[PDB]
């Protein structure tokens, strides 16, 4: 009863034909380097090796239109344009390999589904899916932002339909808003979608994910956009995400009280990225602590699935920290400067905006006042004296 | 029309 890992080198074949390496950030070396890091650190040997598979067209159609699944899930046995790099794609970001991309994208979904079901049924404690292409930007009938099929959303739908799971939490800590995942569950109160993302008043990719997007119909209140606004003045870092987890993510998630937790685990908020791709300064170590916090929910029934994250050192460092956390290893302590740092004013304003909006729906936010400005030490000092 | 780019950090618009 341990941590599972799923990975498949056939996902490396989703690759542009152009030969212009610097042009495509979402490249095969992303998952290849993560897998090598997990192997050489000994973490792979501590985990169960889970074999993936291709998702069926019917499984993909729990989220996407039939036409969308045929266009991107089958090959001829137009929506595709000749790109300036010389390859083919659906937009300037999102390449299409006419031979390999359909199978690779279906394999990414199937890997996530296989791992998610083994955790949900108790064959595994928890797990991490090392998959590409990413999924959370793909809408019902629109690929975008490197994504074709929303692997995490498909897994959640299948949990509902095949295992009758009544409460699913999706946490999305990729630096970008998961517009596809938000769409897929917007009217559904049985799935809580919670995204932390760079929002900057709608001036960052993809442009969605405002705090006042709370859901629709019976789903009102079950969509939580922890949207950071203010730009990179200063960039968000460990203190800001830890405060957001303390004030927003964990109180709401605990009140929701899920049966299963799915994490859209992009690492493009880690320090060392080109600022247009994220520009935040999270440490890899911090993602281990965030993972450990989410492991307290749903009895530990949690799966992380790789989304974005592009700097190889950054995503390998963060994957290592997250898998170490899933295995129950002791994490390195956070630096003293991080524990003592108060979240920056833009993050405080961002957190308080979200709390004001969702105080209408969540009793845990009908708290007395806001503690969003407290450092971790200041918050822990006030917790010990209370209880 | 449509613009927007994850590589450039530009939101999708119009
Ligand atoms: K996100
Ligand atoms: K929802
Ligand atoms: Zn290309
Ligand atoms: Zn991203």
């Amino acid at each position: 009863f341990t941590t599972g890992l799923v990975y498949d080198t056939l996902m490396l074949k989703h690759q542009c034909t152009c030969g212009s390496s610097s042009s495509h950030p979402e490249h095969a070396g992303r998952i290849q380097s993560i897998w090598s890091r997990l192997q050489e650190t000994g973490l792979r040997g501590k985990c169960e090796c889970i074999r993936g598979r291709k998702a069926t067209l019917e499984e993909l159609q729990t989220v996407h239109s039939e036409a969308h699944t045929l266009l991107y899930g089958t090959n001829p046995l137009s929506v595709f344009v000749r790109l300036p790099c010389g390859g083919v794609g659906v937009d300037s970001d999102t390449i299409w390999n006419e031979v390999h991309s359909a199978g690779a994208a279906r394999l990414a979904v199937g890997c996530v589904v296989e791992l998610v079901f083994k955790v949900a049924t108790g064959e595994l404690k928890n797990g991490f899916a090392v998959v590409r292409p990413p999924g959370h930007h793909a809408e019902e009938s629109t690929p975008m932002g490197f994504c074709y099929f929303n692997s995490v959303a498909v897994a959640a739908k299948l949990l509902q339909q095949r295992l009758s799971v009544s409460k699913i939490l999706i946490v999305d800590w990729d630096v970008h808003h998961g517009n596809g995942t938000q769409q897929a569950f917007y009217s559904d109160p049985s799935v809580l979608y919670m995204s932390l993302h760079r929002y900057d008043d709608g001036n960052f990719f993809p442009g969605s994910g405002a705090p006042d997007e709370v859901g629709t119909g019976p789903g009102v209140g079950f969509n939580v956009n922890m949207a950071f606004t203010g730009g990179l003045d200063p960039p968000m870092g460990d203190a800001e995400y830890l405060a957001a987890f303390r004030t927003v993510v964990m109180p709401i998630a605990s009140e929701f009280a899920p049966d299963v937790v799915l994490v859209s685990s992009g690492f493009d908020a880690v320090e060392g990225h080109p600022t247009p791709l994220g520009g935040y300064n999270l440490s890899a170590r911090c993602f281990g602590y965030l993972t450990k916090q989410l492991m307290g929910l749903a009895g530990g029934r949690i799966v992380l699935a790789l989304e974005g994250g592009y700097d190889l050192t950054a995503i390998c460092d963060a994957s290592e920290a997250c898998v170490s956390a899933l295995l129950g290893n002791e994490l390195d302590p956070l630096p003293e400067k991080v524990l003592q740092q108060r979240p920056n004013a833009n993050a405080v304003r961002s957190m308080e905006k979200v709390m004001e909006i969702h105080s209408k729906y969540w009793r845990c936010l009908q708290r007395t006042t806001s503690t969003a400005g407290r450092s971790l030490i200041e918050a822990q000092t006030c917790e010990n004296e209370e209880a | 029309h449509i613009r927007g780019s994850i590589t450039q950090g530009i939101p999708r618009s119009y």
